Formats: structure tokens, C-alpha cells, sequence
């Protein structure tokens, strides 16, 4: 039988996804060009793009860490399904 | 992506641990009773998602065939022993790769649904390798895992 052996590892989370993946290519540039293209860097427009990046970014890994819980829960039935394959 | 016969019988019996009022449809209503009782606490989002990442006609409830359907893609399993282990770290105090049978009764007659002194004198009696008291745990969890 099984034994111990378990199973091996939506337009909302999507639109989320694009919406932070375009605002992490954004703020990236924005960025680079006032820490790299500019003769002048100004630290408020920084600290500004910076923020930005930093929220476009935890909110992918938001959206990874709800598709992960998702996959878990999915693979929770999946599991409980195959405790019938046990005569 | 293959199924057998024997087993699209079994989940078929698998299918009535889901539908709870027997009406031939899981609802997420359903759904959220089962995982509930699985000591899981999905939200309705997440109910609603398993319901729609796996209903094709999009009527909002899971009918047999696609209940089915989602058990073939995943028919692949995998051994348990790392995960296993893990669980038996939560109670080495120290982090040394053994528990004391002491403290193996003491966890296993407080802790979870729990082991009467009797059943944990036979996993004792197995796990304890080398009568020293003690249970290498990692040796132990590759033995029931082999
Ligand atoms: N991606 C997904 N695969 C599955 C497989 C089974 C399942 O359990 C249910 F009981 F809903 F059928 C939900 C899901 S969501
Ligand atoms: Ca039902
Ligand atoms: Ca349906």
C-alpha cells in the first residue's frame, strides 16, 4: 500500500500578479535611471521608487505564498481521496 | 493522466467523504466541513478557488467527473521521511538527534490525540534501538519509512 507516502507537491491572484509584476519593472528602472542616468541624484525621488519597489516586490511574494497555501490545501483532499486506495 | 478501474471505484467511495448531504455535488460549503474536520481553516476565497480550478462547467459545485478528473493528475507520491523527521525535532530539547523514552511517554500521553503508557511501551520497544533509553530518531523514522 501507501503507507506514509503522501501526494507529491483564478483572474483575481492573476491580476494581481500583473499589476505587481508591471509595478516591480517600474520602480526598478525608476531606480536605476535616478541612481545611474542622472548627473544629480535626488535622494527624495530615491526613497520615493524605493518604497514603490519594495511593496510591488512583497506583494509577489505575497500572491507565491497564497498559490503555495492553495497547492497544500489541494494536495490536503487530494491525500484524503487516497486513503480509499488502502484494501 | 491514467486511471484504473479498481480505483475510479475507490474514489468513488472517496467522492461521499466529500459530499456530506449526498446530493451528487460538492458545494464550498461542503468543502469547508471537510477541511474544517482536517483541522484546516480555508477562507471562502480559498474554498471558492478549489471549487473553480477544478469545476468545468462553471455551475459553482464539483460533480464527479471533475472530481475524477483532478485525482488523475495528481496520482504521484512521494516518501514522507524528511517531513517525518521534522516532527519528532519539535521535541529534542536540545537538538542532539535523540529523545529520552522518558520524554517520548511525556510527549505521547499529553500532546495531540495522544497514546496510553501500554502502546507507547510497543513504540519503545521498537524504536530504541539499542536499549540505551534513548531513540535516535532519524534512524527510527528511516526504519518505518524503508
Ligand atoms: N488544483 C486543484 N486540484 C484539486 C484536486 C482535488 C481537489 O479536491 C476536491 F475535493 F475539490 F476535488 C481540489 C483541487 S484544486
Ligand atoms: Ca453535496
Ligand atoms: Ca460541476
Amino acid at each position: 500500500g501507501r503507507k506514509l507516502e503522501l501526494t507529491k507537491a483564478d483572474t483575481q491572484l492573476t491580476k494581481r500578479v500583473k499589476n505587481a509584476a508591471a509595478n516591480v519593472l517600474r520602480e526598478t528602472w525608476l531606480i536605476y535611471k535616478n541612481t545611474k542616468l542622472v548627473k544629480k541624484i535626488d535622494h527624495a525621488k530615491v526613497r520615493k521608487h524605493q518604497r514603490k519597489f519594495l511593496q510591488a516586490i512583497h506583494q509577489l511574494r505575497s500572491v507565491k505564498m497564497e498559490q503555495r497555501k492553495l497547492n497544500d490545501q489541494a494536495n490536503t483532499l487530494v491525500d484524503l481521496a487516497k486513503t480509499q486506495l488502502e484494501h | 493522466d491514467q486511471l484504473t478501474e479498481e480505483q475510479i471505484a475507490e474514489f468513488k467511495e472517496a467522492f461521499s467523504l466529500f459530499d456530506k448531504d449526498g446530493d451528487g455535488t460538492i458545494t464550498t460549503k461542503e468543502l469547508g466541513t471537510v477541511m474544517r474536520s482536517l483541522g484546516q481553516n480555508p477562507t471562502e476565497a480559498e474554498l471558492q478557488d478549489m471549487i473553480n480550478e477544478v469545476d468545468a462547467d462553471g455551475n459553482g459545485t464539483i460533480d464527479f467527473p471533475e472530481f475524477l478528473t483532478m485525482m488523475a493528475r495528481k496520482m504521484k507520491d512521494t516518501d514522507s521521511e524528511e517531513e517525518i523527521r521534522e516532527a519528532f525535532r519539535v521535541f529534542d530539547k536540545d537538538g542532539n538527534g535523540y529523545i529520552s523514552a522518558a520524554e517520548l511517554r511525556h510527549v505521547m500521553t499529553n500532546l495531540g490525540e495522544k497514546l496510553t503508557d501500554e502502546e507507547v511501551d510497543e513504540m519503545i520497544r521498537e524504536a530504541d534501538i539499542d536499549g540505551d533509553g534513548q531513540v535516535n530518531y532519524e534512524e527510527f523514522v528511516q526504519m518505518m519509512t524503508a
